[PDB]
């Protein structure tokens, strides 16, 4: 064994934990950043959009207001229900493989392979 | 961008350069030259474009080693015509051109003084394209380490010896290593140089240097197979320029077969055309026609700009492929075999 | 104030056309020459 | 048409059928969130909320119409693509 | 009075005089010293 | 009574959380982005696990929209001029911090997914790295919330 | 390299003292001094004028000047290999002269409608004057402008023409449409100028 | 009550929400534009496949569009020096954030596309990235809009 | 009544509509024209299929011209201060719109004939990739009508 | 009475510890990110031992982040003109000397780790060099604390 | 009556007349002297007769000079800014068009003396192109001296 | 009445006539004195002919110098700033010529010597060439004593 | 009487006249020097000659003196801007005129000691070349003399 | 009597002198260090001599400190603006003379040592270039020890 990599890596981890929280008890605050973001995204969608179908009658509203419709959850899917979903997804990964994990999780081994004819 | 400058110089040697490309043989001009029968009827025809009278005042019985020679005098000349109107700017790309040159000449000067051989002997001998303008190297001659030493104070070359060859290198390397090692620090300094001339030339030039570093690469490494040269080896004279060299230049490195050269090959459809259009088979065009192909290919592209230097190093080798098309055509033809006279590269 | 009608005016002439002169003079320091000659 | 065009009628009828409802049954009850929505003037402040409660009942016919429009394009699509 | 004048006096000859010192101290620390027989070795 | 030029310091406050905040985070963007199309080329399966950095040079947006939102709904004719300065300082210290925390992400990012391509292991290391860019932010986050309510 | 960053430096020390000088000036409360009011009075309109008329001929010949030598240029080094260059091509240098010519035409108009006034107090030279004054400005300037850059898009087009001529003689034909549409810019350059001029009066 | 010059800031904001927008769609419109011309020589399939980087190039421009037609439609001849400031701010916020955008689209789009030829896997990832890039227009009007109806 | 100096800003804006639409102009045109050229060469026939981007530039030098000539016939000695700031911004957003379409176009047209020559399938994508440039000097004309006529 | 724009230079201080700061550590960072990076190739065991210059770029991000928040613990509308300008002074001695150090630590950061994989003996002299920079915000720390305390 | 300072724009007139025909002239010469140095090596017979250009580029010092002299005989202590506005108008447009027509003339001249050498047809299209570049020299004079005569 | 101030122009004047005299002069002579120089390697003969560029970048500071001292000599206390801006206007007009014509001189003198020495018939066409570029110093000094007497 | 502030240009000038003739001193001698000591590796017996380039150079400094001199002992508290003019007019005057006659001492120094290297003939020309480079700071000198003593 | 914001010039005097001193001996020092370092390779011996270039731009630096410690001892509060103008002079005098006595020695030591190793006879040589440069700082100093007592 070595004293020298031994402070190294005990450095390393009590630095990480100490910075740590500080930088990650911060980190969290990236739920509300999202959060307010997708409301926001949310409300301009809708009023950029479904009001051009808020005609004052019954009709020549409800004519325009079936396309406005559609091109109103074309945008929502792709940015909304899509994408920041993916951003909330991936966020979440990260905030359990660092935040989360590394008070605990040393996540260094070779992954367990069966041998089968699943794999043909 | 360019146009803030580049006609306040250029515009006269790019109206030029562009003449001397119209000034080329077509299709249509070889498919004359390949139906004639002997090297009288070859000059006949060749009398009839730019090359008129390049055969005049010379012996009646022609040789295709004198056809070899009035072509490639037609092409240094007008070369060196038009690095001696050029401005700095200009002059100094076309000193890049040079280099590739001026390499291989050095390379027959320190073969011969390693050999103990005056290098006065092997100056008619050197390409035209890099003949050196101070000769206390040449004079001297005396030995490797006096040569090195003269080749740093006289050459333009010096500051590529000095970034990956010493003279304890020179004394032990093979001259063939030395050739592709110059040749490497060489390229990544010229397509640097094409990097920092932005715009319009970094955009025709790095496709065709980029091109010339992967083709180095797949080269030297189908090439290396059947020699003492390690993976070692192989990577340090691969350039670092080409679209391979953020992974597929490390796995030709690895490579050391055919197959494993075309796995690399597959992650670029341009180099997986080029591997699949060439079995090397009887009757095939081989590996090695399809480079000169395709780089016939990219060089036409530069003439589709207007201000740039991409026109001047794609005109060259142009040339030079015209130089070795009309060679091969009367080699077919002065020996007989027209089985493989069609096999000259289509430049214009 | 740090200006006056002869100056502001002095100005918005001699910050243009000292523009005209660099435009002037960046094409005259632009000249060069060959470095060769032919044979 | 292809079954691409019917899937994208499917899923479109099915959202938007489900929230234009919701709207529709939102401006019947005149809850007071939804005002930005309306198109008033500044007469429908006038008398009571007799003007505003009319218009309340048209936007709320404006979305059960493109719902309708959403039913249609349901039936249409789950025959295309079964058809295609 | 004359506050502009004596501003504009001062401003103009020193920003012509730093332009001066710096364009020609610019060009002083960076010329070539092309020793070229040694600057290979 | 407060200046009438009070508004425009806490107006560019905002601006400069959004504006930029989303000059950072298209640096980022830009330059892994492009680091991400090049790996990809012999490397079809590292094209999903790869965004790691773009996804996070967005945040940078986001907290640039947190801190503008925070102070575009502050504003007000009346506002105290000592109060636009704080939205000011608020606006800069995230969206300049923001600026830098999108340069580091974006040659981070660039330079990380190269070198996964040649060596997978550099996956975990990417990740850390970005989380020391990517906290630049919201160092400047914090910052600009304290100011903008101060 | 050395003057595009001293031309950079002078212009980022600049806007560096403007952003600064334009914030000290809000927030000491100086509004009573940054008077534009000022500056846009006490200015003699014909400053204004003269600047435009200047511009007008000379910018238009700054652009006809590039015009000339960028297709000039070409029309040298594709004559060498190609004699039939040397007059089918001066088309585009005819173009160039177009757009100085369409400089001196709308210059000449505006000068020969500069009048002296016998005043010099903002309220007596009045609206009308100064009206004049920035009208023949921005007529002057606008003209100058869009030929400079009329000019050096025939230019680089005609080097476009006479390179490709020197190839192949039938595309001169065709390509001059390009040559066309780049004249109209200067063309559209004199309509508005007149336009900007039509109304003015000085007194 | 209000200053005579109080309508050019707001007229600025309403400028330079299309002007700095549309910089950014030209922009993101040239450099992908000039990628999928590259790119089309050896892929001619690809061709209507590539064309969505200069969408999303287009939708920052629109951005731009959005709030300069929303600012010049809320500009009177009198207007409260604060909503005069709250315009620009509107202006500068969709329309910086729409060149940053379009810098994302522009460097996404190029590599993206030429990255696709060369590995037709990348077309998925290329979206998402170019979706993450022109967000940052969309955040950028987001504040806009908040801003010039504050 | 009005100030003195009104018009300057309204004239500056006919003349911003006019300049930097020339610059767009010239530069679309001046860029497509170097590429059909030098494209022709080598494919004869493609000059009149290539002359679009050419015209593309054309039309957004009359997008500068329509409201420069909107803004010139609507000045007056008697102008109010509030139009005379409106139409700048129209000057302004149509002449930097047009400039930022005129960029793209030259860029896109020429990238898209020299590609179109090699591969002339790229020319029905060309066609749209043109649009999306061009469109940003619709964009910059829609806003600089609804300035300048207010 | 204190002047009304008293407030400006403190803000300036807040905002110039943090984002210098940021400036510093996301240089730092990636300068170092690179380095990393482009030795993970040849030696894949040295990227936790690597992580250090990139966590002392993060630090000097710590150090602007500290002084940016006891300037904004000590900001009021009240503030006499003096207590000002030593915030500005506090915020640009750790702000700049941040950036000095985080430019320090780019630069050592990539030249450290790249020789390190090549000879590991290095490592006991790089972190001794990467000290060396880092002090420099601990000295520019040092000042804005005396400063922002006067 | 007339300002004290009133003379100075019109002596900047006769010296701008001057200067600017002169950098025009120098560098005309300049180029078209390097032209003739690097073609008389080869064809010896041509210097006399492509000397046309350099006297070209003197002549266009030579319509400075008339105008500088024009203007400075019109000079007096009392003038009017008028006449001293109009010979600052004049001033330019002599000078800048002699830059401009100065540029072309040393350009062409460079070009048309390089080509002479080559092919002797040049020789008449060479002074053709290089008329045309005096006559814009010709387009500054004619108006400076319709505004100094004013 | 005379005011103060009123000398620096013409000081200016007597400054600028010679100090952009000896650059031309200076920039004349040095690149005549390379041309000179690395020719006479070669044809040492042609070292002393070869001179006259030299004299004639000379003969422009003689022009700097003559109109210097005319100016300093026609100084005086409480000068008008009419004759003040003359000697000003007399000081460029010589001085900026002269660093035309220095320029001129300075590219004919190394064009011209190193062409000579490959081919002597040369010289003659630089005799004259060198006329056409040391003449804008004349018409320099012409301009500047017509000015200087006014 | 005379104002405060007076005494700043005159100081001035002798700043100029030092600042500037050592600057030209300096390259004069940097560009020299380097010269020489290249020279010296063919040339072992040509130092001694070839210092004279330095020797004259050094000249350039002394000028620079002799007028900064000249100006430090006529300061005074009571003096006249007029004299202030003068000493600001003498001192740039020699100083920028020996800045110049510097830039072409260091130039045709430099290549008269390599081509004297190669070619022994050349050292007179040298000195003659020499000479009207020198004599460009004793024109600075007398307008100096001159304006300093008016 | 006297003003304040007046012996901020004497100050700045104080400053320079030794500022631009050490920026000279510090160009001085960093080329020719790296010439010593360069040259040791092949003669480790010349070293102890080598070092002079190094101890004359040290002298530079010596004599920024004579002069800024003579102003800073000859400061008073309310010092008369006359003396507090002489010795910004004098600050600067020393001060860039010194940085030009810094340049010449920086240039002639990194060549002169490259050449002394390559010709040992240089050395001598190559001191008496070094002198004609350090005397630049000795001007300097001369001028400034003048002014800062006047």
């Amino acid at each position: 064994f070595d004293f020298g990599d031994t402070m190294v890596h005990q450095a390393i981890h009590t630095i990480e934990y100490c910075l740590g929280c500080i930088s990650n008890t911060a980190s969290y605050l990236r739920l509300w950043a999202l959060s307010l973001a997708h409301a926001q995204l949310s409300e301009v969608l809708w009023t950029m959009v479904i009001h051009i179908g808020l005609h004052v009658r019954s009709l020549a509203g409800g004519l325009g207001l079936f396309f406005i419709f559609a091109a109103f959850a074309t945008l929502t899917v792709a940015i909304l229900l899509i994408m920041e979903g993916l951003s909330a997804f991936l966020h979440a990964l990260r905030l359990h493989w660092v935040e989360f994990q590394n008070k605990f999780y040393t996540g260094t081994g070779f992954k367990f392979l069966p041998f089968s004819f699943e794999h043909i | 961008f360019p146009e803030l400058y580049f006609n306040v110089d250029n515009g006269y040697l790019e109206g030029l350069v562009r003449g001397l490309k119209a000034g080329v043989l077509s299709q249509a001009d070889y498919l004359n030259l390949v139906q004639c029968e002997t090297l009288e009827d070859l000059k006949l025809h060749l009398q009839s474009t730019d090359y008129g009278n390049f055969l005049a005042n010379e012996a009646s019985p022609l040789t295709v080693s004198v056809i070899d020679d009035k072509l490639k005098e037609k092409m240094v000349v007008e070369f060196r015509h038009m690095r001696n109107h050029a401005y700095e700017p200009l002059a100094s790309f076309l000193d890049f051109i040079t280099y590739s040159y001026m390499i291989d000449n050095v390379i027959l000067l320190i073969t011969g003084t390693l050999h103990q051989r005056s290098i006065a002997e092997l100056v008619p001998k050197c390409h035209p394209l890099g003949s050196f303008e101070q000769m206390e190297a040449v004079n001297i001659a005396q030995t490797p380490a006096e040569l090195y030493n003269a080749i740093l104070v006289d050459t333009p070359l010096a500051a590529f010896f000095q970034d990956c060859i010493s003279e304890q290198d020179l004394d032990e390397m093979n001259i063939e290593i030395i050739r592709n090692t110059l040749y490497k620090a060489y390229l990544e300094s010229f397509y640097k140089f094409c990097t920092l001339l932005g715009g319009t030339t970094a955009d025709a030039m790095c496709p065709i240097l980029e091109f010339e570093a992967d083709r180095r690469a797949f080269i030297i490494t189908i090439n290396s197979f059947g020699t003492e040269l390690s993976k070692e080896d192989r990577a340090k004279l691969f350039p670092h320029c080409g679209r391979l060299y953020p992974e597929g230049l490390a796995q030709l490195a690895r490579a050391d077969d055919y197959e494993q050269v075309k796995n690399v090959a597959d992650y670029y459809p341009e180099y997986k055309l080029l591997f699949e259009g060439a079995g090397s088979n009887p009757g095939d065009k081989t590996l090695e026609d399809r480079f000169f192909e395709h780089e016939v290919k990219l060089n036409k592209l530069a003439f589709l700009n207007q201000f740039h230097f991409g026109v001047f190093y794609a005109f060259v080798k142009l040339k030079e492929q015209e130089c070795r098309n009309i060679v091969w055509i009367a080699e077919c033809i002065a020996q007989r075999h027209r089985a493989k006279i069609d096999n000259y590269i289509p430049i214009f | 104030g740090f200006f006056s009608p002869g100056i502001w005016m002095g100005l918005l002439t001699t910050l243009f056309m000292l523009f005209i002169f660099t435009y002037g003079l960046h094409m005259i320091l632009s000249l060069k020459t060959m470095d060769r000659f032919d044979d | 048409c292809g079954p691409k065009l019917a899937a994208c009628g499917i899923v479109l009828s099915a959202w938007g059928v489900i929230m234009l409802i919701m709207l529709g049954i939102f401006f019947n009850v005149h809850s007071a969130v939804l005002i930005e929505d309306v198109p008033f003037t500044e007469k429908d402040f006038e008398n009571g909320p007799q003007n505003i409660y009319n218009l309340y009942e048209q936007v709320s016919y404006n979305c059960f119409i493109a719902a309708g429009l959403y039913l249609l394009l349901g039936g249409f699509s789950f025959c295309q693509v079964r058809l295609n | 009075l004359e506050y502009s004048v004596v501003f504009n006096l001062v401003l103009w000859i020193m920003t012509g005089l730093a332009l001066a010192v710096i364009i020609t101290s610019y060009n002083i620390w960076n010329m070539d010293p092309g020793y070229d027989s040694i600057i290979y070795r | 009574n407060n200046p009438e030029y009070s508004s425009f310091f806490g107006v560019m406050g905002a601006s400069s959380a959004m504006v930029f905040s989303a000059m950072g985070a298209a640096y980022g963007t830009a330059k892994s982005g492009t680091g991400i199309a090049a790996m990809s080329v012999m490397r079809p399966e590292l094209i999903m696990k790869s965004i790691i950095p773009v996804v996070m040079a967005g945040i940078i947006a986001i907290y640039g929209l947190v801190v503008a939102v925070l102070i575009a709904n502050s504003l007000t004719d009346g506002i105290t001029l000592y109060r636009s300065f704080l939205q000011l300082g608020a606006g800069l210290s995230v969206g300049l911090s923001g600026l830098a925390a999108g340069f580091a992400i974006g040659i981070v990012g660039d330079a990380g997914v190269r070198g996964t391509a040649q060596q997978p292991r550099l996956f975990v290391g990417m990740i850390l790295i970005l989380i020391f860019a990517e906290v630049l932010g919201l160092y400047g986050l914090i910052v600009a919330l304290i100011l903008s309510t101060k | 390299t050395g003057l595009e960053l001293l031309y950079l430096g002078i212009f980022v020390a600049f806007w560096a003292c403007m952003i600064v000088v334009g914030i000290c000036y809000t927030i000491f409360d100086l509004g009573f001094r940054f008077d534009v009011a000022w500056f846009l009075t006490e200015t003699s309109p014909f400053m204004w004028s003269n600047l435009g008329i200047g511009l007008a001929i000379s910018l238009s010949v700054v652009g006809a000047a590039w015009g000339i030598y960028i297709t000039g240029s070409s029309i040298i080094g594709g004559g060498v290999k190609a004699p039939r260059i040397k007059t089918k091509n001066l088309v585009s240098i005819i173009f160039c002269e177009a757009v100085a010519i369409y400089g001196i035409i709308m210059a000449i108009v505006i000068s020969n409608m500069a009048e002296p006034f016998s005043a010099t107090d903002p309220k007596a030279i009045g609206h009308r004057n100064y009206h004049a004054g920035y009208s023949m400005f921005g007529a002057g300037l606008t003209v100058g402008l869009s030929n400079l850059f009329c000019g050096v898009c025939v230019g680089i087009v005609g080097s476009g023409a006479a390179l490709a001529d020197a190839q192949n003689p039938s595309l001169f034909v065709k390509i001059l449409i390009v040559e066309i549409f780049g004249s109209a810019i200067g063309l559209f350059g004199v309509i508005v100028a007149i336009l900007q001029t039509s109304r003015v009066k000085m007194g």
